[PDB]
RNA sequence: AAACUGCGGACGGCUCAUUAUAACAGUAAUAGUUUCUUUGGUUACAAGGAUAGCUUUGUGAAUGAUAAAGAUAAUACUUGAGACAAUUCAUUCAAGUGAGUUAGGAUGCCACGACAAUUGUAGACAAGUAACCAAUGAGAAUUUCUGAUCUAUCAAUCAGUUGGUAGUAUCGAGGACUACCAAGAUUAUAACGGAUAACGAGGAAUUGGGGUUCGACAUCGGAGAGGGAGCUUUACAGAUGGCUACCACUUCUAAGGAAGGCAGCAGGCGCGUAAAUUACCCACUUUCGAAUUGAAGAGGUAGUGACGACACAU
RNA sequence: AUUACUUUGAAUAAAAUAAGGUGUUUAAAGCAAAACAUUAUGUUAAUGAAUAUUCAAGCAUGGGACAAUGC
């Protein structure tokens, strides 16, 4: 929890030091790991001060191999008017990933909701997971 | 002070002694700046006098009415210093206008100013006094 | 000047950016004025909109907190002994936002670590560990 | 004639003059093909003052 | 552009003006204050064109600045001071009281009064807020901050203004049995009652309002604005008497 | 491939299936501004060399009178049909002629 | 009149070199920033110095050139009262909104701290000012999602690069920058690179349908003022009909020195197949200003005009 | 359980396109005007096209046949 050279703090702290959560808005139930955990994170949407605007999306989460932030892959489709048909494409979104989400891992849908830039790419945060089949290789956030 | 062979200020603040192209601008006094930040910078003179310097103008110097080759108060508290004490001057006598003495138009500056403001004011506050005094109704029967 | 637009970094993927404008003011950067350990000095900055930021150059006293005690008193800072950032500032005793600075508890008759911006506030800040 | 308009603020009056065939304005007058009736607008400004301050 | 701008070009002047495409390059830019660009008709083109007093802006700044333009109980000096909504012009000279309410072809339409219903204006509250030192206020569509309130003057109700007086005089929640006036898109310029208003958490609030001859039309809760209640207006609606006719 | 997500080589056929085009191709590749005598122009100022004679082809016998002409822009020579009967006195040396294509498109 | 002071020249006008997910179009956020003008509202019968125009003496060929001395004003520059607000930090109580240790209140020190020490005698009533809340703002600025032409004789690319923590800087988020730690990020759904005779859109030409080509140019958005760079003023400029330096040019000269930036309007040279008057007026539209009155090569009028379009002689 | 598909809207600068009206002598045009009160009066608070759109995205909603993604 305090593995840093600066003090470990919330952006709301106060003595009762207790535990802040505050919920996120349109129907996302706050995950219990975030109540009764200890980890500290200034950027995770239920116990820090981003909000949830406005765009909110879906996708298939792909890589896990940054600290607290995932790659959200999405696939859809594109119209074209002088064919008359559809072709596949995607696009990547790095997006925060807070400990709030242990079992989280590669492969599994997850809905995103945006926030404020907090990086030079990562502008969405995770919202909820749902998990899905494996592939020889569990890689966790 | 003075100019120089081509008639250039001695430029002070540079105390060197010879036309010195240098940002010229109003804080050199030399030159005015034409537009918004407009520093020409421009030769002048360096503020030490010396060999080709024609007018003299100034250097440790007074009148001396140069040597090249090589009205009245009209505010009062400073017009009382030296109404009827002002000095006028000369069929159509034209003393300025008096200020600072009470500033004889004090009727005016009666009229209005201080008692024209400060009748509002203290109006003012009784209002905000009063209108806070009738929000004592905002939570005594909402609640 | 110093810029902080993102037109001169490179994309993520990787590739270079290749310009179109030259410099604006929107992006306008400034040089830090590292409020080190001194007498009295700050300089006031006319920044965008008219707005004037106070500058502190050096600094040796602070109004530091205590939160036990709930009393705030004036106290002089004596020497910055961590610097949770750049080692280097702790030499030169610069004085930034959570700076761990020790201090004579004279007044306190009656440890500490920075809690403001020197830099943008002009004064140094605290309270007691 | 046509449209009239009472103007109190500008103290005239807003009349469209149709011709059939120091106080006052005659102004914007347009004609048929080959001449006959002739179509305008008069103004009238009734004081000389009017004349005097209120034409640009 | 380096800053802000000043002029107008005609053809990007809002199109419920009716400026002739040919009249001239530039449009009388409507200088800031109570109304907004879009939501505002500036005081030039309510003399030159709707009454036609003046034929050119020559004739127009001899007019507002000879202080004989009342916009609500002030007078107004400013020759493009922008007028918007139902707050009430009047003319003492020519002794007319008109108003500014919209109509069912999109534009700002200019409602004969009497002198008596001229002394007050209805508005409708933005947001209310807590002040500092807990000095609770509210702001009308004109951008009025209006001081303490009634405690029940929520954020999207209707209020009563007085000219002279400056007070508030009765207030119209916001239900589902009230009269509303549309200053919107499709539905601007249309009465009708509020019926129903369903709620989307994620971006808008969208109302059903349901017309006197039975006709339903939805839109946004930002363009509702309610007018009365109990099927009752407080003002003269226009001359359609805001009916829109298929 | 016909089939409905099936746009993206329905698309990549034609684009690569249109540089065959010995048309399209012609105006798109960069070659007018090099390889053309004249560009983009419609026509041309040049400066008169030579006064050729240009034998007729098989089923013809006689002598098409022509010109070596030198441009102004390019620099390079071309030689140029004299348009009409007898028209070959009327032309000189050192002077200014203005060629403009033929009946065919270059 | 002139001069100081205030306001403005950051709008308008011109051009299309740069630019290939950059810009631009629709869309969404700013609970991540925000001024200027304008609007609603809230908060000692009077002090102090100097300064221009003014006078006088001058220089230099000269610029919209500049020197000394003698004075004289403020709604220019300051002190001071008639008695809060807003900023930072630490602690704490807590109701709208989808959602906030949130608006807001309470405690303690710190910085800042006023409602001109103001103006008409006539158009008591105006007028003016200093901060702070809300509007104007759908505005500006950053940012989310989707969308672009040809090329594989371009297949692997990136090292502040991808992420984290602390700080710094900014009006503000942010590797924007710095220190430490990890090895990450993009790619056959075409990454990276190359070409453009590439500013983007609304739109234009032609079309039975499907489409193809075009768009510097009315209007909106972007960028620039010979080429970069660096800055001052102010609310907004990295301004160039503002300044400094270097690179490249042009002009006056008393040979000592000095200014200048027509991708503004006319006009000239050159270039080419290729393109208009060195005219008049702010009366229409509108903007700027101390404001009904002045200015505007914006705008209008006039001249040239077989680019085009409409009716119509012999 | 989502997506896709389809239907209604919401929202959506003008100019331009199609288009409604209107005898600029007709037409291109312009958004002006006039049947008329034989006109100051009223028609008149006159007309301003609903002007329809507009592709690719984005919001909501009615339907689940044809399709897609795992349990």
């Amino acid at each position: 929890e305090q593995t840093e050279r600066a003090y470990q703090k919330q952006v709301f702290h106060h003595h009762s030091v207790k535990r802040y959560h505050k919920q996120i808005g349109m129907g996302f139930v706050t995950p219990a790991e975030a109540i009764k955990g200890t980890y500290i994170d200034k950027k995770c949407p239920f116990t820090s001060d981003v909000s949830i605007r406005g765009r909110t999306l879906s996708g298939i989460v792909k890589s896990c191999h940054m600290k607290r932030t995932i790659i959200v892959r999405r696939d859809y489709f594109h119209y074209v008017s002088k064919y008359q048909r559809y072709e596949k494409r995607h696009k990547n979104i790095a997006v925060h990933c807070s400990p709030a989400f242990r079992q989280l891992k590669e492969g599994d849908h997850v809905v995103i909701g945006q926030c404020r830039p907090l990086s030079k790419t990562v502008r969405f945060n995770v919202l909820k997971f749902t998990s899905r089949g494996t592939g020889d290789k569990k890689q966790f956030a | 002070g003075g100019c120089d062979k081509d008639g250039f200020p001695m430029m002070t603040g540079v105390a060197t002694n010879n036309r010195v192209r240098l940002l010229l601008d109003g804080r050199n006094g030399c030159y005015k700046p034409l537009r918004n930040g407009e520093r020409r910078r421009k030769t002048v003179r360096g503020a030490i006098v010396a060999g080709d310097i024609s007018v003299l103008n100034t250097i440790v110097v007074k009148k001396g009415e140069g040597e090249i080759e090589g009205a009245g108060p009209k505010r009062a508290s400073h017009i009382r210093k030296l109404k009827k004490f002002v000095i006028r001057r000369e069929k159509r006598s034209k003393a300025p206008k008096i200020q600072r003495l009470v500033t004889p138009r004090r009727l005016q500056h009666k009229a209005q100013k201080l008692e024209a403001k400060k009748l509002h004011k203290i109006a003012m506050l009784k209002e905000a006094k009063r209108y806070a005094a009738i929000l004592n109704r905002y939570k005594v029967l909402k609640a | 000047g110093i810029t902080r637009d993102s037109r001169h970094k490179r994309r993520a993927t990787g590739g270079k950016k290749n310009s179109m404008q030259k410099k604006k003011k929107n992006t306008m950067g400034r040089q830090p004025a590292n409020t080190r350990l001194g007498a009295i000095r700050v300089h006031d900055v006319r920044c965008r909109y008219g707005i004037i930021k106070r500058r502190a150059l050096r600094l040796e006293n602070g109004n530091f907190s205590w939160a036990s005690q709930s009393i705030t008193k004036g106290t002089k800072i004596l020497n910055v002994v961590y610097n949770a950032s750049d080692n280097d500032f702790v030499r030169t005793n610069t004085l930034v936002k959570g700076a761990i600075i020790e201090i004579d508890p004279a007044p306190f008759l009656w440890l500490a670590c920075i809690s403001s911006r020197p830099g943008q506030t002009g004064s140094v800040e605290g309270y007691i560990l | 004639t046509r449209n009239l308009i009472v103007n109190p603020l500008l103290c005239r009056k807003q009349v469209v003059v149709d011709i059939y065939h120091q106080t006052i304005v005659l102004n914007g007058f347009v004609t048929k093909y080959g001449g006959g009736k002739t179509s305008g607008f008069a103004l009238i400004y009734d004081t000389l003052s009017a004349l005097k301050k209120f034409v640009p | 552009a380096r800053g802000p701008r000043h002029h107008l070009k005609r053809l990007n002047a809002p199109h419920h003006w009716m400026l002739s495409k040919l009249g001239g390059t530039f449009a009388p830019k409507p200088s800031h204050g109570p109304h907004g660009m879009k939501e505002c008709l500036p005081l030039i083109l309510i003399l030159r064109n709707r009454l036609n007093y003046a034929l050119n802006g020559r004739e127009v700044t001899m007019i507002v600045k000879n202080r004989t333009i009342k916009i609500d109980g002030k007078i107004r000096t400013d020759t493009r001071y922008p007028v918007g909504f139902m707050d009430v012009l009047s003319i003492p000279r020519t002794k007319e009281n008109f108003r500014l309410m919209y109509n069912t072809k999109r534009r700002f339409c200019l409602v004969p009064l009497t002198a008596e219903q001229a002394k007050f204006k209805l508005c409708k509250i933005e947001k209310r807020v807590l002040g500092t030192g807990a000095i609770p206020y509210i702001v009308t569509h004109d951008g009025r901050t209006i001081r303490y309130p009634h405690p029940e003057l929520q954020a999207n109700d209707t209020i009563k203004l007085n000219l002279e007086t400056g007070k508030i005089v009765d207030f119209v929640k916001f239900d589902i049995g009230n009269t509303a006036m549309m200053i919107g898109g499709n539905g601007m310029g249309r009465v009708g009652v509020i019926v129903k208003r369903e709620v989307h958490p994620g971006s808008f609030e969208i109302v059903h309002i349901k017309d006197a001859k039975g006709n339903t039309f939805t839109t946004r809760l930002n363009n509702v604005f309610v007018i009365g209640k109990g099927t009752e207006t407080l003002v003269n609606l226009p001359l359609d008497k805001g009916i829109k006719k298929p | 491939a016909r089939g409905l997500h099936a746009a993206r080589k329905m698309l990549a056929q034609r684009r690569a299936n249109k540089w065959a085009d010995k048309e399209w191709k012609k105006g798109k590749l960069v070659t007018r501004y090099k390889c053309n005598p004249l560009g983009t122009a419609s026509h041309a100022k040049g400066l008169v060399q030579e006064k050729l004679g240009i034998e007729t082809k098989q089923p013809n016998s006689g002598i098409r009178k022509c010109v070596r002409v030198r441009l102004l822009k390019n620099g390079k020579k071309i030689t140029a049909f004299v348009p009409r009967d007898g028209s070959l006195n009327y032309v000189n040396e050192n002077d200014e002629v203005l060629i403009s294509g033929f009946g065919r498109r270059g």
